[PDB]
């Protein structure tokens, strides 16, 4: 299983839509749970990559509401409604339906 | 000329206001008797709980490992499905079951309940995977190492989400007072649970019980619903089963309690213990407890709606 | 369908038909308008009846772990009363719609009968068994003209008044 | 209302009426007895239908502070089942009384039609379009006598049998 990602760093300003796309070689959905296994991580420079959302739709406690994850069988999306200086990081989509965990290629966001 | 109508040798006997059992040239079914003995529900998300119980997905016995934070528009319960590994019972059980059946699956969001001065890795021989263990999201809060005073602890969790959280916890009534002192220490333990709409409190009551699942003590599994921007406070002196992850609703589902295997071969609408009632007919005589948008129950075995005329043989 | 001795068995395509037994021979044809109207009305009644419910019901009672006995009997009694009133409504509706279907068949039948009366001023009259005694002879043309609802009576009046 | 090609649009005051097309000219009149009976029957049906109920229900569920979830869901399910049965009964009642009012209008038309044919033994006959072909000449007195149910057919038989 290979984990692709979106195009390279986006030259987006503050307070606008930010879209990151993730695509999978296989299907990471269901398993009699219908819960589409996919994690999203943001990584600040010099800080460990803290998780954003888990199973691509469950927003974590310690993250803002602006991070919205849209999921499907193969395609996945992170959308940011109003990006600011606290959201600059590099983003990874990780599959964990199958045992060889492959992270995403990294999607840096640029102000 | 001679003017007349049509008739057949073998028609159908139908019920009528004036006479009962009148002979008609053709008639149609009204009450649906044909039952599909399968939960065929294609086009809808479906989880088959199996050996797992609906409440167990909230609390996490070993049989409910697979469906701990599921998400589906059709929740299927089984009679073999058990809700607990360690023996116990949920208070206000059917209210929680009906909340779970209309949840669209559940999510688990961590409480951040750090604990100092106590041992939190509860271990029971009944709730077994690789040794003496406990539930998925429950910490059985024991003493430090042996008989010792459990410190009075106040832990507050604030539901910062925009949806009402489903808070759950447990109360351990030991098999004896000596066992209660072994696990939590001496003294009369008293636990209060405070919220804006929840003020119920209680005292654990050690005592001898029949050996259910190889254990004597029982866990009363209490629960509440937290509104958005609301905090719950657990003030426990001892004998507590603290939650780890608060449960959160997802959306709208429709939960069934069936006993047949699941497939995806029908655009089914309502389901019951006997299977699925696929029909456009207005009435059915299969099960009185079918839930969903489908034909409705009647007492008559079979109703004949007259489609043709009053035929008379030639 | 009351004054008729029996219904025809050879009438297959149409619900309401016609027989001639004239000098040309014997023929059994089928009317189209009356049976089309009757089937349209009855199929519309069925399509009104054949309709799955929109209202969504959830599980209120647990089959495996029995609920508290007082609220359990309350649920059982409410469901039993609803089942009884639904069985009542179903049998009442089935009885009265079978009655209305039989009455609609009779109404279409004697509507065709009375329109055949209206098409035949005095060239024909009833026998009481559902047959019309034609007082003129045609080579199976006026048979279809009665059937096609394109019958002219004024040209057949002069030879049927004196008989 | 079956054999009529189309209902009249110029008739306003009543429900059932008459057209003249006689030698005096063309005129439209309105019958009074049949429309009075039809409106009386339909208004009685409305009066027995348009009635606020005597039974006075009480507030069983709380809108502001939600009641206990088990008994609350029992109340919700009972109210949903009663809503479904009341909606079904309302559709049933509306459909069957609309059918009965349509059949009542058809039967009032039929009763007026048969009473007009009963008034005029052989002086007039139907054509199939809802009209009557008068076989005698009379300047609006005979026709108003037909409307007034005072028609004396005995003095018109001699000139209508030969025609
Ligand atoms: C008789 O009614 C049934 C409805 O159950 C229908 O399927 C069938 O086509 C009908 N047959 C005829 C000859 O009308
Ligand atoms: C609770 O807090 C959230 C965000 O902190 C806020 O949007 C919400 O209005 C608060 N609740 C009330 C009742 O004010
Ligand atoms: C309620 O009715 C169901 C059948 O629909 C039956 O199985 C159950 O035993 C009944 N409950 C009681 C308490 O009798
Ligand atoms: C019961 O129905 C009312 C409206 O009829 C609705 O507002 C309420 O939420 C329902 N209760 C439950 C528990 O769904």
């Amino acid at each position: 299983i290979v984990m692709t990602q979106s195009p390279d760093s986006l030259a987006v300003s503050l307070g606008e839509r930010a879209t990151i796309n993730c695509k999978s070689s296989q299907s990471v959905l269901s398993g009699s749970i219908n819960m589409n296994y996919l994690a999203w991580y943001q990584q600040k420079p010099g800080q460990p990559p803290k998780l954003l959302i888990y199973w691509a739709s469950t927003r974590e406690s310690g993250v803002p509401d602006r991070f919205t994850g849209s999921g499907s069988g193969t395609d996945f999306t992170l959308t940011v409604s109003s990006l600011q200086a606290e959201d600059v990081a590099v983003y990874y989509c990780q599959q964990y339906y199958s045992t060889p965990l492959t992270f995403g290629g990294g999607t840096k966001v640029e102000i | 000329i001679c003017l007349g109508h049509h008739a057949v040798s073998n028609g159908t006997k139908v019920n009528t206001l004036t006479e009962r059992g009148v002979e008609v040239v053709n008639a149609t079914e009204t009450v649906e008797r044909t039952n599909v003995p399968r939960i065929c529900s294609k086009g809808k998300r479906t989880v088959d709980l199996g050996q797992c119980g609906l409440l167990g997905t909230i609390t996490g016995p070993p049989q409910c490992d697979q469906f701990l934070e599921f998400s589906a528009d059709l929740i299927i319960e089984r009679r073999e499905g058990s809700d607990v590994c360690y023996p116990g019972k949920f208070v206000n059980e059917e209210a929680l079951r009906q909340i779970l059946r209309e949840s669209g699956g559940i999510d688990k969001e961590t409480m951040g309940f750090t604990y100092s001065g106590i041992r939190t890795n509860g271990a029971t021989s009944a709730c077994r995977r690789s040794g003496s263990s406990f539930y998925a999201e429950m910490k059985w809060l024991l003493s430090n190492t042996d008989n010792a005073a459990f410190p009075q602890m106040t832990k507050s969790y604030k539901n910062t989400r925009r949806d009402p959280a489903l808070i759950v916890w447990g109360i351990h009534h030991s098999g004896s007072t000596t066992e209660q002192t072994k696990l939590y220490g001496s003294g009369s333990k008293l636990i209060t649970v405070g919220s804006s709409n929840y003020q119920q409190s209680f005292v654990p009551s050690p005592g001898a019980r029949p050996q259910v699942n190889g254990q004597s003590g029982r866990i009363d599994f209490h629960w509440l619903i937290l509104n958005p921007n609301d905090t719950v406070t657990f003030s426990f002196n001892g004998a507590f089963i603290a939650p780890d992850r608060a449960s959160f609703l997802r959306g709208k589902s429709m939960g069934i309690q069936s006993g047949v295997q699941v497939d995806a071969n029908c655009e089914g609408d309502c389901y019951h213990s006997g299977g699925t009632i696929i029909s456009n007919l207005p009435f059915q005589n299969i099960n009185s407890r079918a839930v969903g948008k489908c034909p409705r129950y009647v007492k008559q075995e079979s109703l004949m709606l007259a489609t043709g005329m009053k035929n008379v043989p030639e | 369908a009351g004054f008729i001795e029996n219904g025809w068995e050879g009438l297959i395509d149409g619900w309401y038909g016609f027989r001639h037994q004239n000098a040309q021979g014997e023929g059994t044809a089928a009317d189209y308008k009356s049976t089309q109207s009757a089937i349209d009305q009855i199929t519309g009644k069925l399509n009104r009846l054949i309709e799955k419910t929109n209202q969504q019901f959830e599980l209120i009672d647990n089959e495996f772990t029995e609920v508290e006995k007082q609220i359990g009997n309350v649920i059982n009694w409410t469901r039993d009363s609803m089942t009884e009133v639904w069985s009542y409504n179903a049998e009442l509706l089935v009885a009265m719609e079978n009655q209305h279907t039989i009455d609609l068949a009779d109404s279409e039948m004697n509507k065709l009968y009375e329109r055949v009366r209206r098409q035949l001023r005095e060239n024909a009259e009833e026998d009481g068994t559902g047959c019309f005694e034609i007082f003129h002879k045609c080579d199976d043309d006026c048979m279809a003209s009665i059937r096609n609802n394109t019958y002219d009576h004024s040209k057949y009046r002069e030879e049927a008044m004196q008989n």
